[PDB]
């Protein structure tokens, strides 16, 4: 759609990684806070 | 258990008690913190990490080339500061450090269009002049020849090398072709978690005598596809099992719940076996490497590296007699830390649990109205039978016993005497690595000698890492790759000579050891008569320019 | 929180950028890409423009942790010392302030 | 109160009204008697190494950007001299330049 | 860190006030400044350090 | 910026001026460094984005 | 008290069949060893770090 | 040791100063060549020996 690649990313796929790495990131921010 | 003493987590944690203190001075952590910076600084106090010197007179050119190539890789292809920080801290904390050395290559194919030429030997005088210009430029400036010389002339020069004839190159047209475009092609080093590597117990304290070593690491399907033909039987892995949760023995910082949904980028745990096996079944042992994921073999081949031995390097902090592993200073300080914490908590329990700021008055001194006046900050009158100057109690902290302070001092002093580390002391030993004894206020004392001894083991390990990589660079780097890094003629090494480091010595380069060398040339230049030979004088001068980081001036002197 | 410019051309909105490697050709090779979305709509998706070919972020640790990405500040070691120092200092003030003078 | 201050100083290595002179000897050989670094300066030099490395990585990233995003006339205006170019396929490897703080 | 109080100085209510950090009133026959025991470490003998 | 080989002297001289010019005029060098150091010391780690 | 005057010295060490085969003709009667006995457990007098 | 090496190098310097440099070129070259070896400069030592 947005690009000519034959494996063009979907927005849900992009956000899926964001949700996966979020729990690890939240734990570190507790210490930083 | 050693790490549970550095960070108070395990048996070192004081028990929880309501109404009493739970602090714990970090005696072991404090002692180690004064060791990290004293050891990291020698490896980082210069723009050049590795120093390579010739062994014989004919080895000077090879050492110069390998010094630049080796330093270039650590400058650009690796984070030198981050590696050293992890290198020293792993040795100090765990008692021993293990580092894995490998090579990363990402060759990929690419299709492009290239010209095609026809060669004609008949030519005018100017063409002969034109050809010799490129030949002289190629030797004088390899980079200049590559960048600003026409393609047709290059083909004529290329034809000259193989045949020895001077011919024209006439542009006949263009054609398409496919070639491999290099990517990566650089060595990799990393510190290993000691839990993730298992070494032959029967090695008798020497790694070169171990018959096998097994290492556990995380990997991705895309990483396995970088070397297309190296790995076989790849389709038999489900890419769902063998996850870090499914492999509890692998200690990793990756979160347990973390998992990428994309199959091409999934993370799985792989095992590598490095050792010697009788592959021919006749009694001789050969170095082999095997890799399996989830009870499926994916790789089995002979050792690729020229060294012919395990790619692991072990560094001990305090060596144990005839043993492989090492001993950290946390072993000796276990009891001192515990007693120091008990004394410190005793003082806090004495102050915290006492009354402070509470006022006490005896009953019957002040009547119902004068008592209100006293508590409201006004003047008052009191019954003379009781003296306010001494009967009114103003509570305050109790006085600390002298024994509490004395006992804590002994624990600190006893810790200092064993480990030899003192707060706000030491750390100056990195200025005299490989240097003769200095004056009165420059010579090393007893404490510096103990700290120099640890630096010897760390320096030896980097020497072994450098020697491994130099062997790798001799087989894995093409001629043009080295010529690009070092703008000079390529010097080769025979393949059968890779097992013996006949020609090069590898050592770390400190800034003093560099200034001390420069003073030696100055003394020799003064000692030798400058008029005895111009070439000797120029060669001495050229080497001094290299030490002072002036490559342009060094080139002028060498070719003057 | 309450600040908001009325002019639509100068309004402030929160955008997300994704930098990473993806198998854009579906053949096994990874390529650096960048993607940008605002409010569940993709607005940008292209290969990495910078010549370096890697993430444009740089991380600096203060006190490095062994084989870990993040860092440790000196505030970690001083947590208990600060608390005890405050209790002692407040004890002296409570002794002088609460007394008659 | 004294013990808490002393214990804090020993761990972090920072002392009030002390230190701070380590910036005069970055990348320099050891000076004389009253110029050499002590134990506290070594700990503070170590942190400066990581900060200096980061600026080196920032400089190397920008140098690559300047090779593709700046036209010839833009560079010639800044440096009143002949323009020197770099091949595009050589941007991935920093063969020619070393970046360090001055 | 163990506190010791003599029996009979503080009545049933003033004792609670003392243990709760408030001000109090005490029977004048007994002196809180010396009858309340705050235990601490014993002093090390000099001979232990000398030996 | 310093050359690595003898032929790299001219390129290093050019890039040193261009790189320093951008930080002198196109960016507040003092303010960046102040935020650069304080982020590392306080948070324990510092992350910087380049664009 | 002098090693150069000693008439004999006996040393115990661990070894492998592959190591013995490095010198093919040096060792004789090699086939008579069962390669199961004479293990470090079966030779308690040899002090070794091998588990 | 490193001193025993620097001490040796000083001895050649004293001998070179003591002996007249014009008494013999071979003696002067041989002394100079040995000093180069101590200072870890094998290429220069080869030049002096074959000059």
């Amino acid at each position: 759609k947005l690009t000519s690649w034959k494996n063009e990313l979907s927005l849900q796929a992009l956000k899926a990684d964001l949700d996966a790495a979020k729990p690890s990131h939240t734990a570190m921010m507790i210490k930083v806070k | 258990e050693w790490n549970d003493l550095m960070r108070i987590e395990g048996k070192a944690k004081p028990p929880k008690v309501k109404g009493r203190s739970q602090v714990q001075p970090k005696l072991v952590r404090r002692q180690a913190e004064w060791r990290y910076s004293a050891l990291t600084e020698p490896f980082l106090g210069s723009n050049k990490l590795f120093k390579v010197t010739p062994v014989t007179w004919e080895d000077v050119q090879g050492a110069r080339q390998n010094e630049l190539v080796l330093n270039y890789q650590f400058r650009t292809k690796l984070n030198r500061v981050s590696f050293i920080d992890n290198y020293v801290r792993s040795v100090v904390d765990d008692g021993t450090g293990i580092v894995r050395v490998g090579w990363n290559r990402e060759i990929r194919k690419e299709k492009q269009e290239v010209p095609v030429f026809s060669l004609f030997p008949i030519q005018t005088q100017e063409q002969a002049d034109a050809l010799q210009q490129a030949l002289q430029l190629r030797t004088d400036n390899p980079r200049g020849y590559e960048e600003n010389v026409d393609e047709a002339i290059k083909e004529s020069v290329r034809f000259f090398d193989e045949t020895g004839q001077a011919t024209y190159a006439v542009q006949t047209g263009t054609t398409t072709t496919e070639v491999e475009v290099p990517l990566a092609n650089h060595p990799t080093v990393e510190m290993l978690n000691p839990e993730n590597i298992i070494i032959d117990p029967s090695c008798q304290g020497d790694i070169n005598k171990a018959m096998f070593a097994i290492v556990s690491f995380e990997t991705c399907k895309a990483d396995l596809l970088k070397e297309k033909d190296r790995y076989h039987n790849l389709n038999k892995i489900d890419w769902q099992s063998s996850a870090p949760v499914n492999e509890p023995d692998h200690a990793t910082t990756t979160p347990q719940e973390f998992q990428i949904s994309d199959p091409m980028r999934k993370r799985v745990v792989a095992y590598e076996y490095w050792g010697f096996w009788d592959i021919e079944g006749n009694g001789v042992l050969e170095p082999i490497v095997a890799t399996w994921i989830g009870s499926t073999l994916i790789r089995l081949e002979k050792n690729p590296y020229p060294d012919g031995k395990l790619p692991f390097v072990l560094i001990p902090y305090m060596p144990v007699k005839r043993d492989m592993y090492g001993e950290p200073d946390a072993e000796l300080l276990g009891d001192n830390q515990a007693v120091l914490g008990a004394v410190m908590r005793g003082m806090i329990d004495l102050l915290g649990r006492s009354a402070n700021g509470q006022r006490g008055m005896p009953k019957g001194m002040l009547d119902a109205l004068n008592s209100r006046r006293y508590r409201e900050g006004e003047d008052y009158e009191y019954n003379p039978t009781q003296n306010p100057a001494q009967m009114i109690i103003e509570h305050k902290f109790p006085e600390l016993p002298q024994s509490a302070l004395t006992m804590a001092t002994l624990q600190n002093q006893e810790a200092e005497s064993l480990t030899g580390v003192k707060a706000f002391a030491g750390g100056v030993t990195g200025e005299s690595y490989g240097d003769v004894a200095a004056g009165i206020r420059g010579v090393l004392d007893a404490a510096s000698k103990r700290e120099m001894a640890i630096l010897r083991r760390l320096a030896k390990g980097m020497s072994e890492i450098g020697n491994k990589i130099i062997a790798m660079n001799a087989v894995f780097l093409a001629e043009h790759e080295v010529v690009r890094i070092t703008n000079e003629e390529f010097v080769t090494i025979k393949r059968e000579d890779l097992k013996g480091n006949f020609d090069l010595e590898v050592d770390i380069s400190t800034a003093e050891v560099d200034n001390q060398k420069s003073q030696d040339l100055g003394f020799m230049l003064q000692t030798i008569g400058p008029n005895v030979d111009q070439q000797i004088t120029l060669n001495i001068l050229a080497e001094i320019a290299d030490l002072k980081r002036m490559p342009k001036l060094a080139h002028d002197l060498r070719t003057w």
